[PDB]
């Protein structure tokens, strides 16, 4: 009937890799850099901005003011480009899957497999982790092992929230196909609409929690 | 084998029962603060949707993390 | 087989039990702030439906995702 | 076959258990805001029934959908 | 048939378990607003009993519908 | 007989488990308003025992109806 | 006989589980009002112990009635 | 005896599950008032510990009585 | 083995059911205070994230300690 | 033996299920008062950690006692 966690695969250096899904993260990676090309194309400084320029600007001033409170913008200006690139790359990696290719599909959100996701979890972790020791070389020791639980739990949380959330949509778009076709278009449209919203809000949460964990790493 | 298959469906049913309890109440309690803030002052929502979607993103994880483990139990049973 | 069918009915029954608990309390807790907000100020009733139907949409999403997985355990049993 | 019928009765029982929990608490929590609004200002009763019955409609829908699926499990057992 | 009889008693047990949780907490939460409303202004007692017995009516409907289905499971067992 | 005798004890146990959760939380939530009214203005005490025992009467009625059905499910097992 | 004795222990375990949930939350929710009253004004402390130990008496009665019935489902198994 | 030992462990599990739910929420709800009192009036700390420990004593009593009955079920199984 | 394996899947399922209930309600109750606070004082946000993430860290810890034992039950079943 | 082992796993599962419900809601309800105290006045932020960690200490004592008894059931089973 339905089988979760099924992808094409291959090996490139003795280690195994997926042959499927990787294309989906590549289309996303091409789309984010292609959009930027357009930004430089029609970027304005004393005139009216293009649709791509006002879009990213709106993201850039959002992420900038969020980081402002997290940590002195000067203390760590490197968090800002990381936050906007995380946001837009997760945003399109979720939205790209609004293109149904069932025939089994061809366009599946990279967030579907934990790999695309443990990355945004461990890359972000190694990022603020070093920022913490760069910066400084809790309230009650009686509870201090819970901090070690909490710092191990942060990358797990980031990972499993993004994975389980988009993976739920990855199941539900297969589940609805068992429903007769003359009716299934209605719950399919309703789910796709909700998955656009949740796909955006998931990118917003991942970017914000990234900034907030950089703040907790670099305070004092 | 059918005893393990029943244990997987009951175990996965528990995981998704507690997930929807946790998130459904958690979102009601988080949105109760949004609706009360926007009753106190309308412009609040403007700077409310950041604290609200941070809260919803922390609450909804309880349910989503559970939906990932329910799918493992039910479709790809570990034993 | 019977075992797997009994496990599917108990597992599906848990999923809809936890769904209605999350939903009925989540909507009651969200709607308490709508009733108190409209009582606080009636002219805000038109604006307050936005924070409310965002909250109810999030609460009902846990309900209808649970409804789908109950229907999958019942009608399309994964073992 | 009676192992399925037992699973249908334990299952259906779960569905209605989670229904009454979601409904009774959801209506008590919504009605607490109605009683508090009217108590503060007597003339508000006429306006507060709209936010209240909108809330109760959403809370009761999660009850009656559970009752409908319990009736399907118990009278017309789906497996 | 004893397998169905155990399933009926456990299912009927769940139906009345959830029933009393919904009823007792729903009426405690509704009655909290009545007690605090009469603490805020005494002459309100009469006015409050309409919002209150509407709320108690809805909370106890979810209880007595559960009692009716528990009785059907136990005294008139579907299978 | 032993399968039905076991199901009667598990069932009856559920009815009383839900009974005490409904009662204990319902009474605590009702009494929280009584204690708070006597903390706000103590001349209200003599009136507040009326809304309090109206509330406690409704919360306890659910518990004593559950206690009656627990006994029937066990000492007088209907199936 | 051991099927009945296991059913008796599961039941008795349910009865004290629902008991302690209703007791601990009922006492916490009652005591929250006592602590808030003595925070608001210290001179209330002498009068508030009547509303408090009335509330706690009602909450604990549901716990000890459950404990009496657990002892029955543990030492004097009725069926 | 096995079936009895399994019933004793499931029953003992229920007893300590309900125990820790009542304890953790009762203590959290009581401590919310202590923290709020010290937020409002730092001079109140010395007086608020009497209302808090009384409350926490009642919350913990239901948990430790449950712990004693869990030990009785599991080490000294009555049947 | 199947009765122990089913006991591990039901036992692990209970651990994660209680985990997500504690997490989702604990974070909803904690975030209700964050959303209220800033609503009252719009600048306090930067100061409120410390009390908020202290609280969320404790609530997440109770969930992730539970998630760990579900794995210890399901992949490494001790009494199996 | 396998029947006792399955009972030990379901028993240990219940103990940690009630542990995390009690702990997660207890800590959220305690931390809601800490966040509300820092929302009211910052000059309180240093003093509130004593009431807060008294509350979290009591709440987490119930969690870690349940973790200890789960570990006793699962690694050192009393039968």
């Amino acid at each position: 009937q339905i089988e979760v966690g099924e992808h094409h695969t291959a090996t490139w250096l003795g280690m195994t890799v997926n042959t499927d899904t990787v294309l989906s993260t590549a289309i996303a990676g091409l789309i984010v850099i292609a959009l930027a090309f357009y930004l430089r194309a029609k970027v304005t400084s004393t005139d009216v901005p293009g649709g791509v320029q006002l879009f990213f600007e709106a993201i850039t001033i959002q992420m900038r003011n969020q980081v402002e409170s997290a940590i002195g913008m000067r203390i760590a200006p490197f968090v800002l480009p990381l936050a906007v690139t995380i946001f837009v790359f997760i945003l399109i990696s979720n939205w790209l899957a609004v293109l149904p290719v069932q025939y089994t599909e061809l366009l599946k959100s990279a967030a579907a497999d934990i790999n695309y996701v443990l990355a945004l979890a461990l890359f972000v972790f190694v990022c603020y982790h070093t920022a913490g020791i760069w910066r400084r070389g809790g309230h009650v020791t009686l509870l201090a092992p819970i901090n070690l639980v909490e710092e191990v739990a942060k990358p797990i949380s980031l990972s499993l929230r993004l994975f389980g959330n988009i993976f739920a949509g990855g199941i539900l778009v297969a589940l609805i196909a068992l429903f007769p076709p003359y009716i299934m278009w209605a719950p399919n449209a309703i789910w796709k609409a909700f998955d656009l919203f949740v796909g955006a809000i998931q990118a917003f949460i991942f970017a914000l929690l990234t900034i907030l964990y950089f703040s907790q790493a670099m305070e004092l | 084998d059918p005893t393990i298959a029943a244990g997987a469906l009951i175990g996965g049913g528990l995981i998704m029962a507690g997930g929807a309890i946790g998130a459904g109440i958690g979102d009601g309690v988080a949105g109760n603060a949004l609706i009360s803030g926007v009753a106190r002052q309308p412009e609040a929502q403007g700077r409310l949707f950041t604290p609200f979607f941070i809260t919803v993103g922390l609450v909804e994880a309880a349910y989503f993390i559970n939906l990932a483990f329910m799918a493992l139990f039910v479709f790809a049973t570990p034993v």
